[PDB]
């Protein structure tokens, strides 16, 4: 695999992963981070899946060419939220913003109350009830004393 | 019920089952050999029941009416009977859920539905049953708080899988009763439902992936975004010239 | 004198909760 | 003793826990600045900017990377909660011990996870998020801004938890100079903010109910929202009381109740036959079925 | 008590067999527990809190609705008294406590399919011999037919008597003020649900009351000027959300009663109550007290679905006959307007601009719904929400009879 | 009263409330609002204009 | 009046103020507004005890027009009416307002 002979396809449904950022202007190999997982793989159990993502930067940088190995079949990104949040734009990495889809009650002029899509996407911004309950006792309730 | 001289309705035994005798296969089984019975007897003296029977005298002109109304007086003064019923709830709750997780484990079971069911799940024992009910049990006692016994003695026989509830007594005559005791319908079940459905598309956001993993030498100099291909996956599986390994 | 009497608290929390800076210090100001 | 003492008095407390009221933000998922952003000082000045300069805290991360993570009650201003919880770390760590609860404990390495017992872990992880999120979406005092911000409607004043205040209403941000961030919160609808509908029953009295719209999401709403729906279902009029307690006592002790306005009482007191019915038997099953068990009895 | 009741299954829009899957079954009621007092575990105070905007069941009537369909397949003793299996599927004793796969060994007989079934109680003895354990069923069939005899919204029935409400009644209501309808409707249901009441009990009484009051503020009569007994219902605004309504006491003035004891039968004529939880609740809510207390007389057949011409038992079109009346949302929220504004509530210039907005707000209704369909088509198998037409939803009914039944019900 | 900053030396620009970045010269005007809501930027980029 | 003309949709009075501008007072804005005309009078005419306080402290401060009455078991409602008779100091105070 290392020298680009051999494609392995890993038959996992699901899996626990994790990521590991780096910067895009300096020399890397990813080949010693996957050794490592592998070298913690038993018929017990495995380490959850390692990955590897170029930190996003504000200006046209000069990138060094570095390998990588892993990567998904499909899109299992929607985690992420945004990037670079605090600049002007995003020049060179993976440029997300802010998706208006998880915000319909706040940027949606056609916004309902009392509207929603739970089972396939969560909105953070929603309107809601609140209430003031009292919790009388029971003597709270009737005239307590004999009858 | 008090049965009186009626010798085929002389009731011999009540019994409790902790599970459903129709999974196993005892669907036309003796009752007694498929539900535990009780066993309790007090002696008493004849000659203390007499005594009391003859020597009973009251008050010369007690009103009863009156008598009870000051009796019963202060045992009506609290929630005392109310918790029981808050504790009948939460038991009802816990002993759903903790249905509904076991057979979601199990390949199928008391038909109930299976949103995570792409999932793996090989270990199916028993054993695997009893740890996760256990879970079940301690996670609802810590969330309301609660102390006794609840939820327990069901895993008494060790197969949580086929737990149920039932009561019978037998007649001399051969009769039997056989009730059954459902659970009824419980709100939370339904929410973890919803819940399971909700997660099974925003997994992501709990640190968990779907799909297989590729591991291809790629000497990139730009952007790198694994978790997001834009292209399509090469060779597919049944694709040609791929190949599987053996399963050794 | 000229009467005043203090807000309610909750007014005062929100108002002083936002106020930004008037004056801030960066290199690019003409 | 023990026995005949239990037996005896029912007066021992140990009811179920279920008065919990929140007062902060009905949420489970955290905004997550994960990679922090670098400050520039000599070259490419002015490219990011931080709300810190300006003395106020931003409505979202602002870091060079950000994640949406799961942590139960993290913003839950009020009453102690249930007592556990689900708080998963950052994608750039293991995150592999909330997935530990069952067929791990002696099998797999500290370091691992069960791939072959993924399905039962994870739905015990989200039954614990579940009954972590069992509370009740409790009223807070609302009030109006004098400031120039305002929307014309009151808001929720966090007292004591300014951060909150600023963290609930996006649309309320101070935005300069146009970064990302605010390149998405300029398009805010202006009013979407504050209490928009009450039940005010008694004069210079606190509103029974509420409705507002703030920072929620729907999953915990819809929690919640059914918790106090199961609440409501064991709850009945004063008159059914009064009138269970009458025939309780066999009609003796006839009580009664006063007529007047009860704007929001809650007691959640009763349940059905076949929830009697079963925990009668689940009681049966858990005791022995000895003569020494009955004899206290 | 109640000893015998009568029932109607569904009705087939043309497809051979009930329209539920399995799934459906298993979801709404599947792990072995009791189906009979579920109605209210998947409904909350308000739309926002549901997950009936997509998906499976994406609708506020949806699951009721499947439910309905579901129970037609297994009603069969009130009809051939004998349990019977369909799919696989059947009780799991004479009780009908739950369902349950059949039994390989002796399995009952495959029931044969049919559709309109009319139901007895006397078909069935051990029901009556059981009546303590059983009652719950009686609230349920009841439900079911009061919604299968009629298209678009299910039918139910309103009366007010002629004499002032008893103390009782007031008392609780007092307690039940700021109360959201959906929770109240619970409460009806879970009361007569559980166990056998007489019609002559307190709260019959007391949800009869609501259910008037609640009709008599929907047509506008009942108003912060105007109130029976002091109560009344608030409905939230059309401007965010009209789907809402709350129990209300004023010191307002208080209506007359009736110089006659008036009833009649209501149902909603445009499909808007399959996603609007107020006439939900509010159906649900009144059919409860005609499940504990029979129906007081035949409904009348005259504006029914052709299914429900003559049903015995249940429609008729003789003397003694009680109308069914039926409204459009839409012009009832414009009748509603107009007496805020006779009473002095509004100005002329608000009301303009309610009509407006509740326009607006019911065209996103029909807009959802209609769109809905087309992606549930019926020949799919199950029916998620009822079968309409575009010209449904511009029906006025008999609209300006109902808010004359108001006129003369709150004097 | 958000400004826009540009990279490589174009002079920065202010957000017409049509939501589109005009220049800075020129004529404008300011509802009291965003000048109480803007001023530190104001006192930076526009006032020494 | 002076509530009256901060809420601009309340009770009918003469508003010559209108031109100024002002946010709409809630019920916890107008109680402020009550207790400081509530203390200017106490002050002006030096009394003790008090004179409107309940007014400010508990209910709506945005009265119209004080009503008492008394509800019969039959239903009628007798209310009695308590419009205020003609000030004096209103009216110079509308002058002042109006120059």
């Amino acid at each position: 695999v290392k020298a680009g002979r051999t494609r392995v396809l890993v038959e996992l449904g699901h899996y626990v992963y994790t990521l590991h950022y780096y910067d895009p202007q300096i020399s890397l190999d990813e080949a010693p981070i996957l050794e490592e997982w592998l070298s913690k793989i038993n018929p017990a159990g495995i380490p959850p899946v390692p990955f590897c993502i170029p930190i996003p930067q504000v200006y046209p940088c000069i990138t060094a060419r570095r390998v990588h190995y892993a990567f998904t079949s499909e899109n299992n990104n929607d985690s992420l939220f945004s990037t670079n949040a605090a600049s002007i734009d995003t020049a060179f990495g993976e440029n997300a913003a802010v998706s208006p889809l998880r915000w319909p009650g706040l940027v949606d002029p056609n916004y309902r109350v009392g509207t929603n899509d739970l089972p396939n996407r969560i909105t953070l911004y929603n309107s809601l009830y609140r209430y003031n309950f009292t919790y009388p006792t029971l003597d709270g309730i009737m005239y307590v004393r004999s009858a | 019920p008090f049965t009186r001289l009626v010798q085929n309705d002389v009731i011999t035994n009540v019994l409790v089952a902790r599970v459903d005798p129709a999974q196993r296969g005892d669907a036309a089984v003796d009752i007694r050999a498929t539900h535990a019975t009780f066993a309790a007897a007090l002696p008493v003296d004849p000659a203390a029941i007499v005594v009391a029977m003859l020597c009973g005298q009251t008050e010369t002109n007690l009103i009863p009416s009156h008598h009870y109304g000051k009796a019963f007086a202060p045992l009506f003064a609290s929630n005392a009977m109310f918790t029981r019923n808050q504790r009948a709830v939460i038991t009802r709750e816990a002993f759903v859920c903790a249905r509904s997780a076991v057979a979601q484990c199990q390949d199928a079971g008391f038909l109930v539905p299976r949103p995570l069911d792409a999932l793996r799940q090989f270990d199916v024992t028993s054993a695997a049953a009893a740890e996760i009910m256990h879970a079940v049990n301690d996670a609802f006692k810590t969330a309301f708080d609660l102390d006794g016994a609840l939820l327990d003695g069901l895993a008494l026989y060790g197969d949580p899988r086929i737990a149920d509830l039932s009561a019978a007594y037998l007649q001399y005559g051969g009769n039997v009763v056989r009730e059954h005791v459902p659970p009824g319908p419980s709100h939370i079940h339904r929410t973890l439902q919803q819940v399971e459905s909700t997660f099974m598309a925003e997994m992501n956001l709990f640190n968990v992936a779907r799909g297989n993993l590729y591991l291809v030498q790629t000497a990139t100099n730009g952007n790198w975004s694994p978790m997001a291909p834009v292209a399509a996956p090469p060779f597919v599986r049944g694709g040609p010239n791929v190949r599987v390994v053996g399963r050794f | 004198d000229i009467i005043t009497r203090p807000t309610s608290d909750s007014i005062a929390a929100v108002a002083n909760a936002t106020k930004p800076a008037a004056v801030v210090s960066d290199p690019q100001s003409m | 003793s023990k026995h005949l003492s239990a037996y005896l008095d029912s007066a021992v407390a140990n009811g179920p826990e279920l008065i919990v009221e929140d007062t902060g933000l009905c949420t489970s998922f955290m905004l997550l600045d994960n990679i922090p952003s670098a400050h520039l000082t000599k070259e490419l000045i002015g490219f990011t900017w931080f709300m810190q300069m300006y003395q106020m805290t931003p409505p979202l991360p602002e870091g060079a990377v950000n994640r949406i993570v799961c942590m139960t009650n993290w913003a839950s201003l009020g009453d102690e909660g249930r007592g556990l919880e689900v708080r998963l770390p950052p994608p750039t760590d293991s995150s592999v011990h909330a997935y530990k609860t069952v067929l791990s404990r002696g099998y797999i390495d500290n370091a691992q996870f069960n791939p072959l017992a993924l399905r039962s872990n994870v739905l015990l992880m989200l039954l614990q998020f579940t009954l972590s999120n069992l509370k009740i979406n409790k009223s807070s005092t609302f009030t109006s801004d004098v400031t120039t911000i305002t929307s014309g409607r009151m808001i929720r004043a966090f007292e004591g938890r300014p951060e909150l205040l600023a963290l609930a209403y996006p649309g309320r941000a101070v935005l300069p100079t146009q970064t990302k961030n605010a390149q998405f919160l300029s398009t805010a609808i202006a009013d979407r903010i504050g209490r928009l509908d009450r039940a005010n029953l008694i004069g210079g009295e606190v509103s029974a109910m509420v409705e507002c719209m703030e920072l929620c999401d729907a999953l915990t709403l819809h929690i919640r929202e059914t918790y106090v729906m199961l609440l409501r279902s064991m709850h009945q009029d004063p008159t059914q009381i009064v009138q269970i307690v009458n025939e309780c006592a066999n009609n003796l002790l006839n009580s009664t109740i006063p007529i007047s306005l009860r704007p929001t009482i809650l007691c959640p007191w009763f349940a059905s036959s076949e929830d009697l019915r079963l925990q009668q038997v689940m009681h049966l099953v858990n005791i022995s079925s000895n003569t020494a068990a009955a004899l206290p009895l | 008590a109640q000893r015998q009741f009568f029932g109607l299954t569904y009705n087939f829009y043309g497809q051979p067999a009930p329209l539920f899957d399995l799934n459906d079954l298993q979801e709404l009621a599947g792990c072995y527990a009791r189906p009979w007092t579920s109605r209210f575990s998947h409904l909350a105070i308000s739309t926002g809190s549901l997950p009936v905007w997509s998906a499976r069941y994406p609708s506020v009537a949806s699951r009721n609705i499947i439910v309905n369909t579901l129970l037609g397949a297994h009603l069969n003793p009130f009809a051939g008294g004998q349990v019977t299996s369909h799919q696989g599927i059947t009780w799991r004793d004479p009780v009908l406590s739950s369902l349950a796969p059949v039994p390989a060994i002796q399995p009952p007989p495959v029931w044969a399919v049919a559709e309109n079934v009319p139901l007895d109680s006397n078909n069935y003895p051990t029901y009556v011999l059981n009546l303590s354990s059983m009652w719950p069923i009686n609230q349920d069939v009841h439900i079911m037919t009061m919604w299968a005899l009629s298209d678009q919204g299910p039918i139910y029935h309103l009366e007010v008597p002629v004499d002032p409400m008893p103390a009782a009644t007031t008392a609780a209501l007092m307690a039940y003020i700021g109360v959201p309808i959906a929770h109240l409707a619970q409460t009806a249901y879970r009361f007569a649900g559980q166990l056998p009441q007489s019609p002559d009990s307190t709260m019959v009484s007391t949800i009869r009351w609501l259910s008037a009051i609640w009709f008599g503020s929907l047509t506008g009569r009942l108003n912060r000027s105007r109130t029976c007994n002091g109560f009344y219902f608030e409905f939230a605004k059309p401007a965010l959300n009209p789907d809402q309504a709350v129990l209300k006491w004023n010191d307002g003035a208080r209506a007359a009663p009736p110089a006659a004891a008036q009833s009649s039968y209501m149902r909603c004529i445009s499909p808007h109550w399959q996603h609007q939880i107020v006439e939900v609740a509010g159906a649900l809510m009144s059919q409860s007290v005609t499940a504990v207390t029979g129906l007081p007389a035949l409904i009348d057949e005259a504006t029914l679905p052709a299914w429900s011409q003559g049903v015995a038992n249940l429609t008729g079109n003789g003397q003694g006959v009680v109308p069914c009346l039926d409204y459009n949302p839409v012009p009832m929220a414009a009748a509603r307007h107009l007496q805020w504004r006779q009473d002095g509530l509004i100005t002329a210039a608000q009301e303009a601009q309610l009509n407006n907005d509740y326009t607006a707000y019911a065209l996103t209704i029909e807009r959802h719904l209609t769109a809905m369909l087309v992606a549930n088509p019926i020949a799919a198998g199950r029916m998620p929400i009822q079968p309409f037409n575009a010209a449904d939803f511009g029906q006025a009914g008999q609209t300006a009879a109902a808010v004359a039944l108001a006129q003369a019900m709150f004097v | 009263g958000t400004i826009v900053p540009r990279p490589d030396g174009l002079e920065p620009q202010l957000i017409d409330d049509g939501n589109v970045p005009r220049d800075i010269a020129g004529d404008w005007v300011y509802p009291s609002d965003v000048l109480q809501v803007s001023v530190a930027v104001f006192c930076d980029y526009v006032w020494p204009m």
